[PDB]
């Protein structure tokens, strides 16, 4: 499945 | 004289943190990273042992930059009309832990143990210096591929460490604890332990366990990869829903999964070369 970065 | 003392190179990245360029200190050809921060895009400000008003990130980097550690060191910094510019260490060669895990998949437990141990030493170091990172995640960890050393980066969401409640937060939501989702309050150490549980699952399973608030507050941990019982126990302990049920940093490093850790040099030679 799709793995993504996550902003802050 | 900033522009005429560091040779500016290619952009390394940009985002909610600013814009980071590769660079070389002309004085001695040392690899550096040059980070720019728009003044208008700054939330928390502080003052150093000079009274000069600076972004909190500079305050925190100075508190932790003393000596050697698994934290990125702030070499220098300048003020400009609309921005601040930060001169930081740049390992070479380097890759951040998010890209490393994407390329390699779920890491062998031996490698996850060495990596996780180094992160624990680095976070302990920050807390010893009165600094709370508040955005521990694979994206904010650099791997010096040759030395096998991990470096913690980006204090742009950090705070001074304190024992009372925090009711503000601007870090990564998928690494934030359920008491922040449910009640908009948390304590610093226990929330740090939660993010470290997210990080360790990420290392051993190939990605983070939770994407959605419901999963975060649900506190059910499904393992999508083969993971040892001792390591599953440590992860579930770090991710206890009640903050007071979470382990201390001492209890994490005394946990039986954390024994016989590889040295950095061994980690490079076995897993990184
Ligand atoms: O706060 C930061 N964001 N990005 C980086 C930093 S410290 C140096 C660094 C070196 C190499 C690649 C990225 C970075």
């Amino acid at each position: 499945r799709k793995r993504r970065r996550h902003p802050s | 004289p900033l522009e005429s003392q560091y040779q500016v190179g290619p952009l390394l990245g940009s985002g909610g943190f600013g814009s980071v360029y590769s660079g070389i200190r002309v004085s001695d050809n040392l690899p550096v990273a040059i980070k720019h921060v728009e003044k208008d895009r700054i939330s928390d400000w502080g003052e150093l042992p000079n009274g000069t008003r600076v972004p909190m990130e500079v305050v925190l980097l100075k508190k932790v930059s003393s000596g050697f550690s698994g934290v990125i060191r702030l070499l220098d910094w300048f003020e400009r009309p609309d921005s601040f510019v930060l001169i930081l260490e740049r390992p070479e060669p380097v890759q951040d832990l998010f890209d490393f895990i994407t390329e390699r998949g779920a890491l062998q437990e031996e490698l996850a143990r060495s990596f996780f141990w180094q992160v624990l030493e680095a976070v302990r170091h920050c807390h010893n210096c009165g600094v709370l990172h508040r955005d521990i995640k694979d994206e904010n960890i650099l791997i010096d591929l040759n030395r096998g050393e991990l470096k913690l980066i980006d204090f742009g969401s950090g705070a001074l460490l304190k024992d009372t409640v925090y009711t503000d937060f601007d870090g990564t939501r998928v690494y934030s604890p359920p008491e922040w989702i449910r009640y908009h309050r948390y304590h610093g150490r226990s929330a740090a332990v939660w993010s470290l549980g997210i990080l360790l699952y990420d290392m051993v399973c190939g990605d983070i366990p939770f994407e959605h608030d419901e999963e975060i507050i649900g506190g059910q941990v499904f393992f999508r990869q083969r993971v040892s019982s001792e390591c599953q126990h440590l992860i579930r302990w770090c991710l206890a829903l009640r903050p007071s049920d979470r382990p201390t940093f001492e209890e994490i490093q005394n946990h039986p999964w954390m024994q016989d850790v590889l040295l950095p040099q061994e980690t490079a030679e076995i897993h990184l070369h």
